[PDB]
């Protein structure tokens, strides 16, 4: 259905709101990226600990 | 009122365009009613008679799907038991009554299943195949340009005598730019003839040209062919298929 | 629970910059030649010579190397129109002082390709550039 | 030109009855029939040769094979996870500009290089972008705002000599596939996703100002630029006084993929319109 | 739609070819020196059609498609009409070639 | 080795029927049609052999993948035995190895 919208869109007859993740899906996407991909602050401080430990 | 046609796409500087007469089918003697210029890179290219062999063979052996499937000794109905004990009988040793040696046995090496011969020549070779075929047709006076392709009547006998008067050979290939735009007089006249065939410009290829002894190109189709065939000289390799949107190729 | 969206047409000019061209652009005009990359455009008039050497679709001299059997080194000149035998003779006496002997060449008229035994691609490209092909 | 066309008038018409393949293109097949290729068919006399039951490839007849008596060492250990960078030489970068393949008036990034057929990137084969090499630093006279994924000291110095801007940015394989082939992505009917952060291994490379990292502190760029100018003895141009300063200062947000586009936008190419979300959660997720 | 009789592809150059060509040039060119009329160019598409069509309907011999890119000067078309064209095959040439009294040929098809 | 003693009725084949005259007309649909249909979308035949080519082993494997669930019981067994024999012959037999 999403591919038809990208092909025609106007003639596809599908609501454009279906292309974005739903609230149930958005919560799933929010948790997965947070738990697996850390933050820049966490990465920067993690490297400082190892650099101090090895030195 | 002469009908002229000057080449639109840039002709290379070191060469000059080739010219051919423009004819009309509205009358027997209505020939040489103008002059048209043909692009040298299409209608005056090198006469490659071996790049035509590859394309002509390709159009013959690219959709051939054989349907021959003989049954090997595994697929025969029976013969699941040893016919006679190997030692002591006094005859040659056998293991099944369906082996290829036996009368009713299978085939040791035969055509197996539907076999497909599908190979695609690179596109620039196929394009080069069309260019050389047109040049060969023009160089041997087998190419005639017809302006707008109209006929006085729908009688199929008119085309037969017209080709006889002008010595158009035995077979003539008539082309048109689009299917829905073909006039009713031409369609009805050529629908009852075998040696005369009408094909849209998109249905043109090497095998059809070599099948019919004479090729007829319409002036709108000539501009269509030069635009499509000269685009491959200065193009890029396809990052994604051209059916997808491109910056300057819709 | 479909969310809402806003349609705009003034933000589609960025997307038009992401479309590759299907045709090779002509080289832009430069005030000074040769260009820093060594590229030198062909002379405006066609040289008054029998044979002619077309440029590549990328606007470079069509002289290439080719190796076979791992020890056979050959130089190939492609896209030649006209009297090829004139090109062969001009090559023979051009490379004669450098080698002291006439180089071994193959002439393929059905294709329009001259094949020279050895790696002379750099010398040939300069030679054809001076003649303006 | 084609003097062979004159010969074609005298010769008869070319049809399907007289066509010959190029001589030497089709070597004939040899079948096992006759005295020569017969009674053995080129197999041998007895053994595993004539009966076709010779051992596998690499088996030396009971003796320990050559590929089993060599101790294991890690040459390809974790090769499927090592990052690869396609090299781009300044000789080729100069070559592209002279022929109009790319233009310095418009900012150049990875997408513009691909459309110019300069480099080909395969995201599947663990390619993380293009690295700038210094093969043609001496003859580089162009002025560009180029963005790559890895740069060398001499490559950066050569560009900054003419007054250019060099910036290194990291692209996740999910984003890099979109970046290299934008048109196929826009036909998938999916919102543009956020660009992911570099892993802990690649944080120092893009955070230090020596590598012109995209995540580096901008305050340390001017002092780092002057160090290269002092080191290689070239006068550092004042880039703020050039008329193309607006173009040369253009950058991308770390969460942004394309120029001027934003995560969460849907590009409807058929209608030539751009869609944007409205919900607070959708906007927050695509902008965090 | 009366069918005209089939034409014959046989051309013999007449003795007044010089006069016919120069007369045709004057009435359709009127451009260059009357003496050096054989050096006049045929580059213009309309002018070439105006000059070749008159010759075709006067000498009953039309320049084919292949040779049109060669006929660019007046001398080129003058030389073209100095070359006879024969429609008979080799056999018909042989069947009347003063054959010896012992050679007998029976064409039967 | 006895041969027939009567001349067979000569086959009067017409080279200009509908099939031969229109043979291979739209082979260049992609080249002269803005690249909208590849010439492989004109092949008529088996479902698993439209625009594909391979040896005997790759053909039998491909047939089992696509139309395997639609085949008859006896045909499904014979295909399995053909795959196993070809697998053993191609890998465990031959001269060049
Ligand atoms: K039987
Ligand atoms: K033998
Ligand atoms: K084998
Ligand atoms: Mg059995
Ligand atoms: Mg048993
Ligand atoms: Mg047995
Ligand atoms: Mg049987
Ligand atoms: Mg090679
Ligand atoms: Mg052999
Ligand atoms: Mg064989
Ligand atoms: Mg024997
Ligand atoms: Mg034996
Ligand atoms: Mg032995
Ligand atoms: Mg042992
Ligand atoms: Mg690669």
């Amino acid at each position: 259905a999403a591919k038809q919208f990208a092909r025609h869109g106007a003639a596809s007859g599908v609501a454009a709101g279906s292309l974005w993740p739903s609230q149930e899906q958005l919560r799933e996407l929010e948790a997965e990226e947070r738990e697996w991909y850390p933050s820049l602050a966490a990465m920067q401080e993690s490297l400082r600990v190892q650099q101090l430990a090895e030195e | 009122p002469p009908v002229l046609r000057k080449c639109e796409l840039p002709v290379p500087a070191h060469r000059r365009p080739v010219q051919a007469w423009i004819e009309s089918l509205r009358g027997y003697e209505q020939e040489r009613v103008g002059l048209t210029e043909l692009h040298p890179d299409v209608f005056s290219t090198a006469p490659r008679l071996d790049i035509l062999h590859q394309v002509a063979i390709w159009q013959k052996n690219f959709k051939r799907i054989s349907y021959a499937k003989t049954k090997t000794r595994a697929e025969v109905r029976g013969g699941g038991r040893k016919p006679w004990v190997q030692k002591g009988s006094g005859r040659a040793r056998h293991g099944s009554i369906r082996s290829p040696i036996w009368r009713g046995g299978g085939v040791a090496h035969g055509p197996r299943g539907p076999t497909s011969y599908y190979y695609m020549l690179p596109m620039k070779v196929r394009v080069q195949g069309l260019k050389v075929a047109l040049t060969v047709k023009l160089a041997q006076d087998d190419l005639h340009i017809v302006d707008s392709l109209e006929l006085p009547t729908a009688d199929p006998q008119y085309l037969i005598e017209l080709a006889r008067y002008r010595r158009w050979g035995d077979s003539v290939l008539l082309v048109d730019l689009e299917h829905e735009d073909m006039p009713q007089n031409v369609v009805a006249a050529t629908s009852g003839l075998k040696t005369f065939n009408l094909v849209p410009a998109v249905g043109l290829n090497v095998h059809s040209m070599l099948k019919h002894q004479t090729l007829v190109l319409t002036l709108p189709t000539v501009a269509f062919l030069e635009e499509k065939l000269l685009w491959h000289n200065s193009r890029y390799t396809p990052l994604y298929p051209f059916r997808l949107p491109y910056c300057d190729f819709p | 629970e479909y969310p809402s969206f806003v349609e705009s047409v003034d933000e589609y000019h960025f997307v038009e910059r992401l479309l590759p061209p299907a045709s090779i652009p002509r080289p832009p005009k430069h005030e000074h030649y040769p260009t820093p990359s060594g590229w030198q455009p062909p002379r405006d008039p066609a040289p008054s010579l029998p044979y002619f050497v077309r440029r590549s679709r990328m606007h470079n001299i069509p002289v290439y190397r080719d190796i076979t059997h791992g020890n056979r080194q050959m130089t190939v000149i492609r896209k030649v129109e006209g009297d090829i035998w004139a090109l062969q003779k001009d090559v023979e006496d051009f490379l004669s002082p450098l080698l002291g002997k006439t180089p071994v060449t193959q002439v393929n008229e059905v294709t329009g390709t001259l094949r020279v035994k050895g790696y002379f691609d750099q010398q040939l490209k300069a030679w054809l550039l001076e003649k303006g092909f | 030109g084609p003097r062979a066309l004159d010969l074609l008038r005298a010769l008869p018409r070319v049809s399907l009855a007289n066509l010959k393949p190029n001589p030497g293109s089709r070597k004939p097949e040899r079948r096992p029939r006759g005295r020569r290729r017969g009674r053995k068919c080129g197999r041998g006399h007895k053994g595993e040769r004539q009966r076709g039951t010779r051992p596998r490839l690499g088996f030396e007849g009971g003796q320990t094979p050559f590929y089993l008596r060599i101790p294991k060492y890690g040459f390809n250990e974790g090769h499927s996870f090592r990052h690869q960078y396609q090299p781009l030489s300044l000789n080729r970068l100069q070559y592209l500009i002279d022929l109009g393949r790319v233009d310095p008036t418009q900012p150049i990034d990875l997408t513009q290089l691909v459309n110019g057929r300069g480099v080909t990137i395969q995201p599947s084969k663990r390619d993380y972008g293009v690295q700038l090499v210094e093969e043609g630093a001496d003859t580089f006279k162009a002025k560009v705002n180029i963005e790559v994924q890895m740069a060398s000291e001499l490559a950066i110095a050569a560009i900054e000599k003419n007054g250019g801007v060099v910036t290194t940015a990291f692209y996740d394989p999910r984003s890099l596939e979109i970046l290299c082939k934008p048109v196929p992505f826009f036909l998938r009917g999916q919102p543009i996703p956020k660009r992911m952060l570099p892993p802990e291994a690649l944080v120092p490379y893009y955070t230090d100002a020596k590598n012109r990292g995209y995540l580096a502190d901008p305050a340390r760029f001017p002092e780092a630029r002057l160090e290269l100018a002092r080191k290689y003895g070239y006068v550092l141009p004042d880039i703020t006084k050039d008329e193309l300063f607006k173009m040369l200062s253009t950058r991308k947000d770390p969460r942004q993929i394309f120029f001027g586009l934003a995560p969460g936008w849907v590009v409807n190419m058929a209608d030539k319109k751009i869609l944007k979300p409205t919900d607070e959660n959708l906007l927050k997720y695509y902008s965090s | 739609l009366v069918c005209p009789p089939i034409q014959s592809r046989t051309y013999i150059p007449p003795e007044d070819l010089q006069s016919r060509l120069e007369s045709h040039v004057k009435e359709v060119f009127g451009s260059s020196v009357p003496s050096n009329w054989q050096d006049i160019s045929l580059e213009d598409v309309h002018l070439k059609f105006s000059f070749l069509a008159r010759l075709a309907n006067d000498l009953r011999h039309a320049v084919p498609n292949s040779r049109l890119h060669q006929m660019c000067r007046v001398r080129d078309v003058l030389d073209f009409y100095n070359v006879p064209v024969q429609d008979r095959s080799k056999f018909d040439e042989l069947i009347a070639s003063n054959l010896p009294h012992n050679l007998k040929i029976t064409w039967g098809y | 080795f006895h041969v027939r003693v009567t001349l067979p009725p000569r086959k009067v084949v017409d080279r200009w029927n509908e099939k031969r005259a229109m043979f291979g007309v739209y082979d260049n649909i992609g080249i002269l049609g803005n690249f909208e249909k590849h010439p492989k979308e004109l092949i008529k035949g088996p479902i698993w052999l439209r625009g594909w080519k391979g040896n005997e082993l790759q053909r039998c494997i491909r047939k089992k993948r696509m139309v395997g669930n639609r085949m008859f019981i006896d045909d499904l067994h014979n295909l399995n035995k053909r795959i196993s024999y070809l697998y053993k012959h191609f890998n465990r037999h031959g001269k060049y190895r």
